[PDB]
């Protein structure tokens, strides 16, 4: 999952 | 055989970015889950890697040109190389006298047996230590150390990258700065630059071996629950 990787604003 | 003003500015901004994202006091390590010596070291080393991924992200956004890319390309490059940047940046704590990573007191000193207690085998750890020794023996300047990390992160040949020509141009811009730095700071130059590039080839196979062992660990619930959300996002297989 890329929920956290969305702190790339 | 001389660095332009913008080549020097790239060097200045990269070393400053590293100084801001690498804390030599390791004082944040006490907030990790405690080291313990069935995978008694996995909680602490997972927190260490998860914390280091944050630092790598911070370093990446201060690389000139990186934030100008798409968010998708930024994530694709970060996911593909995060483990390599961590192995690269970990050489600063690696010591040849003890063959270990020393981040302060003996509690935060990591030998190869500690990592065996995180679910990894010698097929990864022994090449990793050999990579650390060979990297240590090159005695890189910190300017060469941070340029290599930036070059590793901006590799166009990563899966999921869309704007390839834009990433390759920024990487070549950094390789040109690194080549000029070596030529000026060192006798000769072509030999050292060649081995630094070879170290990036070594990191590719180290990544490959770690991804296999991580996939085995992450599919066992008793171990996967000891990881962190950021680790599962970054090292996972999702899109
Ligand atoms: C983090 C960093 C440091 C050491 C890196 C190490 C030491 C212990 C074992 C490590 C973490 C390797 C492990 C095989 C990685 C496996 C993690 C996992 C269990 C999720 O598969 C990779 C790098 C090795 C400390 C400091 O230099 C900051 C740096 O930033």
């Amino acid at each position: 999952r890329h929920k956290i990787l969305x702190x790339x604003q | 055989h001389m660095l332009s003003d913008e080549q020097m500015q790239i060097i200045n901004s990269l070393v400053e970015a590293h100084h801001k994202t690498y804390d030599d006091s390791y004082s944040d390590f006490v907030r990790f889950r405690p080291p313990v010596r069935r995978l008694s070291m996995l909680p602490h080393l997972a927190d260490l890697v998860s914390y280091s991924i944050q630092k790598v992200i911070g370093f990446a956004k201060m690389i000139p040109g990186f934030r100008d890319l798409t968010a998708e390309d930024q994530i694709a490059l970060l996911k593909s190389s995060a483990i390599e940047i961590i192995m690269l940046r970990s050489n600063q704590s690696f010591s040849l006298e003890d063959m270990s990573w020393s981040c302060g007191g003996p509690d935060f000193k990591y030998c190869i047996n500690d990592v065996t207690k995180a679910g990894h085998t010698l097929e990864l750890l022994e090449p990793l230590v050999k990579f650390q020794v060979g990297l240590k023996k090159l005695k890189l300047h910190e300017e060469e150390h941070v340029l290599l990390m930036a070059i590793c992160l901006l590799s166009p040949d990563r899966p999921g990258v869309q704007d390839h020509v834009r990433i390759e141009a920024l990487q070549d811009r950094l390789c040109d700065v690194l080549q000029a730095y070596i030529r000026i700071q060192h006798p000769g130059g072509r030999l050292l630059y060649a081995k630094m590039i070879q170290k990036l080839a070594d990191l590719r196979s180290l990544n490959e071996e770690h991804s296999k062992q991580y996939r085995s660990l992450s599919f066992q619930p008793e171990h996967s629950m000891q990881l962190t959300p950021l680790v599962l996002e970054v090292f996972g297989s999702e899109v």
